[PDB]
């Protein structure tokens, strides 16, 4: 493979595409919210379980985008997926209604992201092999800033015009990602050939039993430091502090990932799950401001090692040609647990009336992961059980 | 690789043997990255391995000598040593010292002279 050359345009498409799925999800949140003080209801739960649905239908939707892929190509999914995504977006503009919503939205929009990710993340395999981790570090820097600078941007530029021409607006970013998707071009059912491997389906299920508590910190922190010491006024500034160590630690894992031979590149995620789970069962102890700020920054430092290096593993355990279903099928893994876990901690803070039970709730599924993770076989461990057993 | 030294004994049930060697025709850097191993093979049986020794140290066995024999490596000397604690009747059969190396899609393996290893009462 080239590993440069061409490759750096797609790289440049993958970073748009991540950035402004990521950026309009978290940007449509915010505002609801905002709308829902001004305006009461004419609907409690819903207002948050339309959200939650359109966030969590990108991971359940990948399995059936990946035989997709598969079939048809990475540019034409890619592009079929942001055409519907536009049109969702698009059609959401009309006269408010919650059954409405709910289709154009969670169903619409959410499956037209599912269609556009993954493809991104398979594309990059097919350009760099030696180079790989660099570039994903790139795109997910990339797609940090860019979902970071969404609310940044629309809170002050929107003049105060009313929400029914903020879809108008967004949609633009799905055309372009739509255009930007020609990029992509080629160099090289329900058959579950990849769980044959033990360590595929062991690394894969470590990563599920993390996900259930793995985002509870980076949903819930900002809530929780409203509600103890809340005479700070600078509480912004923790999301700037995670949002910029994020890029940072996310650049920094995919440069340093390329130096790592073979599947001694875990060993980095069993680290980040270890230091996430001490640091969120942690949390609850601190009680300097000044303090909280060194654990935004691990904490950024960790949701790169974390997110950044998945990919790269994926393609050393299973090859070129089947990355696209273990990418597939690890995400509808992780799709449930994600989704479970900050409404538990929810749960948890209406029953107890702190975020302490509910931080030392969250920090023991990464320790569990990271446990389970840390016996993942080795390949000469794998023919020797094998020659062993015959 | 080259497995040259061989060994063996004869004791009586319930007794005990070890075995301990160094190969040859390959560099210590190059056999780090590699496994030792050792195979059976009594009258009438299949060569099956019994007992090896991981990339990472991870000593494994198989069912019938499990929880009886214990294996150790020397990294830096090329060695490997075997030890065979209450051995039976059963236990008698040839051994063959054994290497295994990681390749793309596909294993080297290497195998060296027969040691003889005999229970009788
Ligand atoms: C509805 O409630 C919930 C809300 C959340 C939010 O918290 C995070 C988070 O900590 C990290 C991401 C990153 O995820 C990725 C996963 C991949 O496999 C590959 C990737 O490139 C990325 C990225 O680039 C993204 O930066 C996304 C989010 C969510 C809001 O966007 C989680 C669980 C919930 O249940």
């Amino acid at each position: 493979p080239p590993e440069g050359g061409f490759g750096w345009v797609v790289v440049f498409a993958a970073t748009w595409c991540n950035g402004s799925i990521f950026g309009i999800h978290n940007s449509v949140g915010i505002l609801y919210s905002m709308l829902l003080e001004e305006e009461k209801e004419k609907v409690e739960f819903q207002a948050a379980w339309v959200g939650a649905l359109a966030m969590g239908m990108i991971f359940f939707c990948s399995p059936i985008v990946s035989i997709f892929t598969d079939r048809l190509g990475c540019r034409i999914t890619a592009t079929a997926g942001a055409a519907v995504a536009f049109i969702g977006l698009h059609t959401s503009s009309f006269t408010s209604s919650l059954s409405l919503r709910y289709f154009t939205y969670g169903i619409l929009f959410g499956c037209g992201c599912s269609f556009a990710f993954q493809p991104s993340l398979v594309i990059l395999g097919h350009y760099f092999q030696r180079r790989l981790g660099l570039a994903n570090g790139v795109v997910s820097a990339g797609s940090s800033i860019f979902s970071m600078s969404f609310p940044f941007l629309i809170r002050m530029l929107g003049d105060k015009i009313k929400l029914a021409q903020t879809f108008q607006v967004l949609s633009t970013f799905m055309f372009v990602l739509m255009l930007l998707s020609l990029t992509y071009r080629p160099l090289l059912y329900f058959n579950m050939r990849v769980f044959r491997q033990r360590t595929y389906r062991i690394w894969a299920f470590g990563i599920a039993a993390a996900a259930l508590g793995y985002f509870v910190p980076y949903v819930h922190l900002m809530k929780y430091v409203e509600e103890e010491f809340s005479e700070i006024k600078e509480t912004w500034v923790l999301l700037v502090c995670i949002g910029a160590t994020s890029g940072l630690g996310r650049l920094v894992s995919g440069h340093i990932s390329d130096s790592i031979p073979g599947l001694k590149k875990i060993y980095l995620q069993v680290l980040s799950f270890l230091l996430l789970g001490l640091m969120s069962m942690m949390i609850p102890l601190c009680r300097d401001f000044g303090g909280l700020i060194v654990v935004c920054l691990f904490l950024g430092l960790c949701d790169g090692f974390f997110i950044t290096i998945m990919a790269p593993i994926a393609f050393e355990l299973v090859g070129p040609m089947q990355a696209s279903q273990a990418i597939g099928y690890l995400l509808g893994m992780m799709a449930l647990p994600m989704i479970a876990g900050p409404p538990i901690a929810g749960l948890l803070r209406n029953c107890f009336g702190d975020y302490h039970v509910a931080f030392y709730f969250a920090g023991v599924p990464p320790i569990i992961g990271a446990v389970i993770l840390f016996f993942v076989p080795s390949r000469l461990e794998e023919e020797l059980r094998r020659r062993l057993t015959e | 690789v080259q497995l040259q030294e061989s060994g063996g004994g004869l004791v009586q049930p319930g007794g005990s043997l070890r075995l301990s060697c160094t190969a040859s025709g390959v560099t210590i850097s190059a056999l780090n990255a590699m496994a030792m191993g050792w195979y059976r093979q009594a009258p009438g049986e299949r060569r099956v391995m019994v007992a090896a020794v991981s990339e990472r140290g991870n000593a494994m066995y198989r069912e019938s000598v499990q929880g009886r024999f214990t294996v150790t490596r020397d990294f830096t000397n090329k060695m490997v040593s075997l030890q065979m604690d209450n051995l039976k009747p059963e236990d008698t059969a040839v051994y063959y010292c054994h290497v295994l190396e990681d390749r793309v899609d596909s294993f080297h393996d290497y195998w060296g002279q027969g040691t003889q290893v005999t229970v009788s009462s």
